[PDB]
This record gives structure tokens, C-alpha cells and sequence, in this order.
């Protein structure tokens, strides 16, 4: 199984089946259009793994926080979101305020590290 | 019983964006020593196995008349026609007044003379050459009826660049591939109408084969259709958008030649020598297309039972194309480096009335049809942005025993109370072709960032 | 808050604001340009991922090391250091003396790094 | 030391220096091949990190796992290796055996992923 | 009056003017006189700061 | 027309689209575009003035 296996599926099977989605992501005139589409594919792959890299979920797939979740947002429950919606529409309704989520995220991130930072030079 | 944010990373979703796009040839052109017109060392060799995936669950929207890989491959080709005519012969003094006669004893009527004058490796004396020239390519300069005249017909807008004689214009097929972080979205529906959804979506990364034949109506090689006679047009309610017919069964068609002598090697510069035709050797015959009488005439008979559909109470006519120049009108296309354009009248001769008419004789396969039809070496293509060609001459006698799949028609103006509406042939811009190949895919951009709210909380 | 939202701000107050300043280090004539421009921004956000990655602190905005601070480089005490003056004159003061911490930080990463070795495979 | 400072040295020098030669794997017609050169040094460098990513020894210079050592790759003593060899005619021995050592170390990561996610969601 | 289209070489096409229609006039370019003026008065004593 | 003072007439010859035969043709060149050619004291061999 490769890429999109479960593009259709319902959101909570979708969660057991991450492992194999994120694998390829590296691997004239038709030497300039190469060359621009292989650099375009390195600044994606090292955006994502920046933005990955900010709010301290590196180097995993399931990553959990500590911000808590308006709702505002979705005003809907968790059993219909995780075994009723697919991820398209899901991202549909989320891509007006993933802007906000990352902010959220990345400032819960900040105060995590210098409360860290502060706890580890009390001693 | 709160709710937290959780990233994920592999969410499945997609958007829909352009992007540059790969080449992707095969091992078997990467050997020989020629190099033809696109490219066999430039693009990416692909692997042996096409990793092809299916969806469980999706339905997606489709559409191919506003498409991007369309437009790529349109300028990929044009690029190509354009940078493989940089380090070639450029024909500029072949500009002078040519004196024709008839072509010896005995005339052609299909060639002349046309012997000029050239300039030798000093640049005052002078030298004559003789060569054969083809009747299109030949345009009398005159004020008065002076017959002894010529002159070439490209010395009067632009260009005059000669094709380099070692490269060939033979389509082998090339792959397009979207770059890490994309992919293709490829409709498998047998009765796709060209646009709206579809329910069979696959994600490939590399598509299949594609060979950019250069045909104006009557389309030449190319991927078959699956299990009937498919109608593809943009509206289908106005007469001005190419309406294309993609056939479940080929024809098989031949295209020959009489002789030639060789190249004639004619030099007009320091190291610059073009090949111009020589001598003919043998009798003088009319090159012709030949294709089968009972297979062209159910294929159209199937292509009618068809095409009522969409015009269920009237009867279909065909005629010939609605008039124009030569380069529009006729069926083109190349074969060994031969460029030939052809009259269809014979092939879009009959009508459909609804009655089906089946054939059974296994002794009547001898009836053929033939096109008589013509030669030029000075071309024009694309419309313009083409840097016209002059195309060398072959030697020995060519055959181009080729298979076709699939016809541009049109549809005339119609009158009122009519039941008999006609399609003609049509050709035009070169979109269609690609068009009528790349209906299957989409290029889509995968977003592997995800957020949703759950239960779980880091701890502190 | 902006790029360089707080330039001129103090210590304590510009160590908030790391995490909206590093998520902008990667987000024919004119057609070269801009091709040149996308290689030197990954080159460098690059080298920088290098340089901290060397010494052992991959994925932390804000990083505790084992170092012993000299005092020759500084010869200040931290209250006024931190809320008096700002990022730029610190900058400019170790701008002389930042080779020598940057390579007793390599020697004490690769002598932990070794440490660490010798005591998980002691068990 | 310098760059390929114990190239022929033993083991024991070869431990001290690997900080040091992780430094240099970053730093017209001719200009295309100068864009060419550093998009294949890039792209390079991004695989290595990459792969390096996959089995779990991000940033790490020296990383411990836990796949068992098959004695049919080596056949030789641990302090034979350590205090007698140089790292050249190492990597002749044991080149031709790369890839069952790569599957396997991604196999163990991946049996160490699922053991964290079906931890994380069982108390 | 016009392009006139000189044909040059195998398709060069070479534009000169023509004719001219209508009578000769000289080509002039207008400025406000006190407008001129008094932007010259203001850069004058804006630049009496430097020199004394 | 006799009066316009700034433009020459500079009629020449020239190649056509064929290289072996040569037409006549005129345009009107600005003066400043206009050196003469003293090879004479003859005021009418004017020749363009970037041709060195
Ligand atoms: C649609 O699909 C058909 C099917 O492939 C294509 O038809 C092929 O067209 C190509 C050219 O476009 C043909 O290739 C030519 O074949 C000639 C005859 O080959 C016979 O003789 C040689 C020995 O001389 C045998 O090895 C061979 O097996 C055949 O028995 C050759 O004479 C040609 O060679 C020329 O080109 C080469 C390369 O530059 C030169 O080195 C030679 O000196 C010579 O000048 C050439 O190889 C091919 O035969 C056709 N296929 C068939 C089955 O006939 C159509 O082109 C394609 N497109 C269209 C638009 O119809
Ligand atoms: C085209 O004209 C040329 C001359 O204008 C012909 O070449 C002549 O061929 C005869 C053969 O009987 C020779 O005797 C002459 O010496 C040739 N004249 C030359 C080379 O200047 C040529 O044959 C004509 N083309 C054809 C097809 O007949
Ligand atoms: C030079 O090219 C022009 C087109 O740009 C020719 O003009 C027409 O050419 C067609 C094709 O032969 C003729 O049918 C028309 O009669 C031509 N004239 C017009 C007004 O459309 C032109 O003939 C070419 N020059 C020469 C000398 O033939
Ligand atoms: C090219 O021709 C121009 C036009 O005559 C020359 O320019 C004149 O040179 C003479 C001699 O030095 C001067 O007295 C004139 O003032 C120049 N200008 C004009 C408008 O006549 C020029 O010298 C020539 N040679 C070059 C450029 O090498
Ligand atoms: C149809 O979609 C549902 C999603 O709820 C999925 O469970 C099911 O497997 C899909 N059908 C097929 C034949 O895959
Ligand atoms: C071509 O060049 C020759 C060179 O001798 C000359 O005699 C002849 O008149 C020219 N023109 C034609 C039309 O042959
Ligand atoms: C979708 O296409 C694949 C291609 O092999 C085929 O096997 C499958 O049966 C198709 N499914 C439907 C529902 O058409
Ligand atoms: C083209 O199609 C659209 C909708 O499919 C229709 O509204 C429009 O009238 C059509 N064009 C013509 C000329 O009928
Ligand atoms: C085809 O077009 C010609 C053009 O005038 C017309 O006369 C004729 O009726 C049309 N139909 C047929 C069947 O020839
Ligand atoms: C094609 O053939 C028909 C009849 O054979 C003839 O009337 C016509 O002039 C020919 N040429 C074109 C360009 O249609
Ligand atoms: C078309 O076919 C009919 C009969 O098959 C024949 O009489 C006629 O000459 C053909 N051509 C045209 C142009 O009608
Ligand atoms: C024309 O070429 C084909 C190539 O297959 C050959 O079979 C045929 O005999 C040739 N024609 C003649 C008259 O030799
Ligand atoms: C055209 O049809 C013939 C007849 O089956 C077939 O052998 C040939 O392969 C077809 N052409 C192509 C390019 O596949
Ligand atoms: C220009 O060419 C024409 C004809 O070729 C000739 O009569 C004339 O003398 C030439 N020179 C001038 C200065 O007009």
C-alpha cells in the first residue's frame, strides 16, 4: 500500500493507516523544468518538516498538545467527526481558521519551552 | 471530556494546482546514436513497474477543457520544434529568381525544373545549379505572364531554416510525471462524457505512454478507447467547438511512394550544404493513401448508430471539408521524414438514416479506397511561432503501414426544419490531440498537515 | 507581532517572540533570479539546522547546555544583561568570541555523546 | 583535528573526530552547473538526514538500536574491530551486506512506532 | 503620417515615416510659468540652510 | 513640400525580398539621423549616422 490508501474512508480508520502514507516524498528543455520541479519538491518537503519542527512534534505522526480547542471552530462532537466525515470536507471547514491553529499552536509551544527552561534552573 | 488539538501528519486531501512536469522515456531510445527531435538522453529513465493505486470510496469532479497539462505539453512540443532547428543549415540564400522549365522530357506534372545560380567558396564568382522543386513550394513572381519565373515561396515572410538531416521525426513515446509532493488523479469510467464526476479514481505518479503524432484531422496511433464508440465535445448546442469521436476498433491504413534518386548535395556556403531533390529515376506515379473499404464503412456505420443520441429524431450526412488553403483542409501528417497532405473527399462520401446495414461477403475484401494526394517540403506548422521547415528529401521508397483511432469533426451551421444534419472534418489547432489523450488525468497537490480535537492531552 | 516585531525590546521580552520570527526563514532575466534566490534561502536555513543539530539540540527553540560560561567574555552580571539591553549590542559585543563557544560546544557534545555510550553499554 | 583529520587512524581516534567532518557536507552555461552542482550537494545532504530520520537517530552523531548482530556479516572479535582496523577496509567488509542491515533497522523502528502508538492510547 | 513598410532582406521589415500630412509645426513641451516660479523660490530658500 | 526644414527627403536603394534584384524607395529621416559622406563637396551622398 502506498499513497491515499484510505482517501475516501471514514476519519477513524484513517488513523491506523498513517505508517505507510508519508514515505516518498523525495525519492534542453527538459533539463530546466527538472530542475525546478526537484527543487520545488525539496523547499515542500523541508517547509513541512519546519512547520512540523516549530510546535515540538518532531520526528512523529501522532503528536499531541496542549492548547485548548474553541468551539468556535467546528461546534461539533467528536463520534460523528471521528466515524462519520472523510478528511476532505473536514479540511474544508478547518481551512478558515488553520491560520489561528497554528498560532495557537505555536505560542503554547513557546510558553511549554520557557516553562522548561525555568523549571530546569530552579534546581 | 475537554477537547485538545492534535496534529497529524498523512492526512489524505488534496487540492487542486499546476506544476512544472517530468519527461519520462525508456532505456530502449537511450542507446541509439541519433538524436530525433524531443528527447531520449534529456528525459529521466522510468522504472519497470507502474505503481498504481486504487481508491476505495471517492467520487471526483473532472474536466478537460480547461486543463494545464494540455497547455505544457503544447509548449514542450513547441519548445522542442524551436531549440532542435538552433545548430541546422539556414537556408537564406536560396532566395534567388528561379528559371523553371518542365521536368525534361516527359513532364511529371507534379514537379519543375527550377535550376538558380549559387555562390561558390569566393564570394565573386558565381555557379549553376539545377534541383526539383515541388509545386507548392514554387510561387511566379511576375508583373506580366513571363512563365520562365519562380521564385520559393518562404522568401517572402519569414524564417527559411532547413532540418538537420540526421535527426529523424519519429514519435517515441514519452511519460509525464508529477514532482515528490503531487499526483495524478486518472478517471477509469468507460462513459466519460468528458466532464463531471467520476467514480473509479486512481493515483498514479508517472502516466502512460503518449505519442505526439502530428495529424490534422484523422488521428493517427494512439491508446484505443474500452468498450464503445465515445463522443467527447466541449457543448454539443453551438457548431464552433471541435467535437472529437474516439473508435473501439482500428482501420488499418497504408501510405506509399514512387522513387526518388538521392540526395542532391548542393553546397552555398563555407560548410553549408542543403539536399535538395536530384534526379528521378524509374516512371512517374501519384503517391496515395489506401485504406479498407468494409472496415471504414461499419466504423462509420457504428459511429452513426452512436451519435444519435445526442440528435435522436435526424439523420446524419457527411461531405468534404468546408473549404480554405491546402494545409488546413487535407489530412497531414509524416512519414519517415516525408511530409504528406491528403485529400479525404473519399472517406466522408455517406449518411446514416437510421437503418443499420450489416455486411457479410469474406470474398468482397478486395475493394479498397484511395486518396490521391500530394507532397510539399516547405512547412508551416502550428499556425505560426514555427520557424518554417524544409525538409530533406528520402531516397528510397516509403511505407507508412500506420493504424488509426480516433476523427476531429464539426458540425455546419444549420438551417431550420432540418432533419439531416452534416459533419465534416476539421483540423486546426493542435490542442486536440493531446486533448484526446490526456482526458484521464489531473494534476493534484497533497496537503500532509492535519489538525483535529481529541480527547488526548500532553502531559506537563 | 510581525517579522522583527521586537527588535529594540529587552531580553526577556524578545525570547517570546522566537517562534513567529523563525517560521519566515523559508517562506529569461527574471526567471533566474528568483531560482537562485530559493537555493541561497534553503542553503542557509540549512546550514543553520546543521549547526544546531551538531551539538546535540535538534527540534529546541531555547537550549540548556553544559558549558561553563567564561568570564573574560562577558564580565557582566545577568539582571541588567537581561532587561536592559536588547539582542543587537549583545550581538555586537560577543561578535569577536563566538568561534571558541561554538567549538567548546562541538567538544562537549561529542564527550557527552561518548558518556552516554560508555553508560548504556556498561548494562 | 582537520577534515579527514584519522582517516587512516584506528577506533579509538575515530569516535573524537566525527563532529568535525559532519562540518563540510554543506559549505551562462556554467552557472546552470553551478545550480546543478548545488542542488545534487543539497539534495544529498537531505537524503543522508532523511535516512538518518527513518530509523529513529535523528541529530544523534552516535546512535544506539536494537537489532541483534548476525555473526555472518562480521566473523570477527569486538576488540579486533575497536583497536585494529581503520574505517576503509571496514566499509569494503561489510559494504556488500548493507541492505538486510537497513531493512532491518527500519523494521525495528517501525515495531518501536507501534509499540508508542498503542502505548500512548492505553492508560 | 504613417510606417511606411520597407521590406528588407527575406522578411525583415523595416518602418520609416511616410508622407506628412497637414502643415509643419515645431515640437514644443509647456510648463506653468508661477508654478515654476515659486517651486524655484522654495528650492532656493530651502537651499540657503547650507550655504549661508 | 519645400518648407519643412527639419526632415530630409533621402531617397535610396535597397534589397527586396529577393537578393538578386534591388528597387527604389524614399522615406523621411529626421536631421540629427543624417551625416554627409566628403568624399566631394557635393551636399546630397548623406549617409546614416551609425554606419562607423
Ligand atoms: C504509426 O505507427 C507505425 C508503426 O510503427 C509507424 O510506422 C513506422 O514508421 C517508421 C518511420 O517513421 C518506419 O521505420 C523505417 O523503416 C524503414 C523500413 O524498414 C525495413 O527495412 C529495414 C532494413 O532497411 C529493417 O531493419 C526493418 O525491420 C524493416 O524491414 C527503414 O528503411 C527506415 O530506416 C531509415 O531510418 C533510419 C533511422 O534514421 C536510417 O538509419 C536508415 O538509413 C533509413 O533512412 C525506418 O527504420 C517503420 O518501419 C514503420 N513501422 C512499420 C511497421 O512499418 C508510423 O511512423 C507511426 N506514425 C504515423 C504518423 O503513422
Ligand atoms: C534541369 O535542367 C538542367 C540544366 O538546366 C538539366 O541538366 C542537364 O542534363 C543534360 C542531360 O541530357 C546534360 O547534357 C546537361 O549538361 C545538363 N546541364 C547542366 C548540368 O547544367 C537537367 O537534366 C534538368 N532536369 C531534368 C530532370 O531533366
Ligand atoms: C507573399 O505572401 C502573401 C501572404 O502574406 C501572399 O498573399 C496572398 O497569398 C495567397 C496564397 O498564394 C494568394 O492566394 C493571395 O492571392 C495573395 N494575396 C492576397 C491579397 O491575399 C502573396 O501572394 C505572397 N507573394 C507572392 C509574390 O506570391
Ligand atoms: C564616425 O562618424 C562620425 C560622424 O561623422 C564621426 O563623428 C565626427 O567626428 C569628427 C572628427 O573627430 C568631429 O569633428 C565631429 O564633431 C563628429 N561628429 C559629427 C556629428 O560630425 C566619428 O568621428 C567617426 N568615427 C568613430 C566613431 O570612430
Ligand atoms: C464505501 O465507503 C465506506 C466509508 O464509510 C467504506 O467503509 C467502504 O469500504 C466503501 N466501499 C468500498 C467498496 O470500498
Ligand atoms: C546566374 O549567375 C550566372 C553566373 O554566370 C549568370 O550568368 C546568370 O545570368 C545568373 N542568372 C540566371 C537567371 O541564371
Ligand atoms: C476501476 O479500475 C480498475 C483498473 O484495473 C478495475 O480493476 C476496477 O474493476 C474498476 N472498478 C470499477 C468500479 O469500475
Ligand atoms: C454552453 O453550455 C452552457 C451550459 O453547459 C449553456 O448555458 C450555453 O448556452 C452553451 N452555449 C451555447 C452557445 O449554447
Ligand atoms: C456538402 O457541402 C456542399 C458544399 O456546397 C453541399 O453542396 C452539399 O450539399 C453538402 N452535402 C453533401 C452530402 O455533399
Ligand atoms: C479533392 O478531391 C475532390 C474530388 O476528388 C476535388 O473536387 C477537390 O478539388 C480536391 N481537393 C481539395 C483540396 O478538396
Ligand atoms: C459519393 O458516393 C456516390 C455513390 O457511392 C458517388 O456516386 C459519388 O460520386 C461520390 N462522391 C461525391 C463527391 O458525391
Ligand atoms: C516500398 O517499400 C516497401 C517496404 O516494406 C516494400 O515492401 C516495397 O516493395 C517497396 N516498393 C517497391 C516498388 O519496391
Ligand atoms: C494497429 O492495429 C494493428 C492491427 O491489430 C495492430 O497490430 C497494431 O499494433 C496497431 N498499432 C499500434 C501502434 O498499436
Ligand atoms: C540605386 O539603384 C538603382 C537601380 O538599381 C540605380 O539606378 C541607381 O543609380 C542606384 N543609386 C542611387 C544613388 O540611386
Amino acid at each position: 500500500l502506498g499513497f491515499l490508501g484510505a482517501a475516501g474512508s471514514t476519519m477513524g480508520a484513517a488513523s491506523m493507516t498513517l505508517t505507510v502514507q508519508a514515505r516518498n516524498l523525495l525519492s534542453t528543455v527538459w533539463g530546466i523544468k527538472q530542475l525546478q520541479a526537484r527543487v520545488l519538491a525539496v523547499e515542500r518537503y523541508l517547509r513541512d518538516q519546519q512547520l512540523l519542527g516549530i510546535w515540538g512534534c518532531s520526528g512523529k505522526l501522532i503528536c499531541c498538545t496542549n492548547v485548548p480547542w474553541n468551539s468556535s471552530w467546528s461546534n461539533r462532537n467528536l463520534s460523528e467527526i471521528w466515524d462519520n466525515m472523510t478528511w476532505l470536507q473536514w479540511d474544508k471547514e478547518i481551512s478558515n481558521y488553520t491560520q489561528i491553529i497554528y498560532g495557537l499552536l505555536e505560542e503554547s509551544q513557546n510558553q511549554q519551552e520557557k516553562n522548561e527552561q525555568d523549571l530546569l534552573a530552579l534546581d | 471530556e475537554n477537547l485538545w488539538v492534535t496534529v497529524y501528519y498523512g492526512v489524505p486531501v488534496w487540492k487542486e494546482a499546476k506544476t512544472t512536469l517530468f519527461c519520462a522515456s525508456d532505456a530502449r531510445a537511450y542507446e541509439k546514436e541519433v538524436h530525433n527531435v524531443w528527447a531520449t538522453h534529456a528525459c529521466v529513465p522510468t522504472d519497470p513497474s507502474p505503481q498504481e493505486l486504487v481508491l476505495g470510496n471517492v467520487t471526483e469532479n473532472f474536466n478537460m477543457w480547461k486543463n494545464d497539462m494540455v497547455d505544457q505539453m503544447h509548449e514542450d512540443i513547441i519548445s522542442l520544434w524551436d531549440q532542435s532547428l538552433k545548430p541546422c543549415v539556414k537556408l537564406t540564400p536560396l532566395c534567388v529568381t528561379l528559371i523553371c522549365s518542365d521536368a525534361g522530357s516527359g513532364g511529371v506534372e507534379e514537379m519543375k525544373n527550377c535550376s538558380f545560380n549559387t555562390t561558390t567558396e569566393i564570394r565573386d564568382k558565381e555557379k549553376k545549379e539545377y534541383a526539383l522543386f515541388y509545386k507548392p513550394d514554387i510561387v511566379p513572381l511576375s508583373e506580366t505572364n513571363n512563365t520562365s519565373e519562380y521564385r520559393l515561396i518562404n522568401c517572402n515572410t519569414s524564417a527559411c531554416t532547413q532540418a538537420c538531416p540526421k535527426v529523424t521525426f519519429e514519435p517515441i513515446p514519452i511519460h509525464y510525471c508529477a514532482p515528490a509532493g503531487y499526483a495524478i488523479l486518472k478517471c477509469n469510467d468507460e462513459t466519460f462524457n468528458g466532464t463531471g464526476p467520476c467514480s473509479n479514481v486512481s493515483t498514479v505518479q508517472c502516466t502512460h505512454g503518449i505519442r505526439p503524432v502530428v495529424s490534422t484531422q484523422l488521428l493517427l496511433n494512439g491508446s484505443l478507447a474500452e468498450k464503445e464508440i465515445v463522443i467527447r465535445s466541449e457543448n454539443l448546442t453551438n457548431n464552433a467547438k471541435i467535437i472529437i469521436v474516439h473508435l473501439h476498433t482500428p482501420v488499418e491504413i497504408v501510405c506509399t511512394r514512387p522513387n526518388n534518386n538521392t540526395r542532391k548535395s548542393v553546397r552555398i556556403g563555407p560548410g553549408q550544404t542543403f539536399y535538395a531533390t536530384g534526379d528521378i529515376i524509374g516512371d512517374i506515379k501519384q503517391a496515395h493513401c489506401n485504406i479498407s473499404e468494409e472496415k471504414w464503412n461499419d466504423t462509420l456505420q457504428k459511429v452513426g448508430i452512436e451519435l444519435q443520441k445526442h440528435f435522436p429524431n435526424k439523420t446524419i450526412k457527411y461531405n468534404q471539408s468546408a473549404g480554405g488553403d491546402m494545409e488546413i483542409t487535407t489530412h497531414s501528417f509524416n512519414c519517415g521524414g516525408e511530409f504528406f497532405y491528403c485529400n479525404t473527399s473519399n472517406l466522408f462520401n455517406g449518411t446514416y438514416n437510421g437503418t443499420y446495414i450489416s455486411t457479410n461477403s469474406s470474398a468482397n475484401s478486395t475493394s479498397t479506397i484511395t486518396l490521391q494526394c500530394r507532397i510539399k517540403q516547405i512547412i508551416n506548422m502550428w499556425q505560426g511561432v514555427g520557424r518554417c521547415m524544409y525538409a530533406p528529401p528520402i531516397a528510397g521508397n516509403i511505407t507508412c503501414r500506420s493504424n488509426i483511432t480516433g476523427l476531429l469533426l464539426t458540425r455546419d451551421g444549420g438551417t431550420n426544419s432540418n432533419e439531416t444534419e452534416t459533419f465534416r472534418p476539421a483540423g486546426g489547432d493542435m490542442r486536440d490531440n493531446w486533448r484526446s489523450e490526456l482526458y484521464k488525468y489531473k494534476v493534484v497537490k497533497i496537503e500532509p498537515l492535519g489538525v483535529a480535537p481529541t480527547r488526548c492531552k500532553r502531559r506537563v
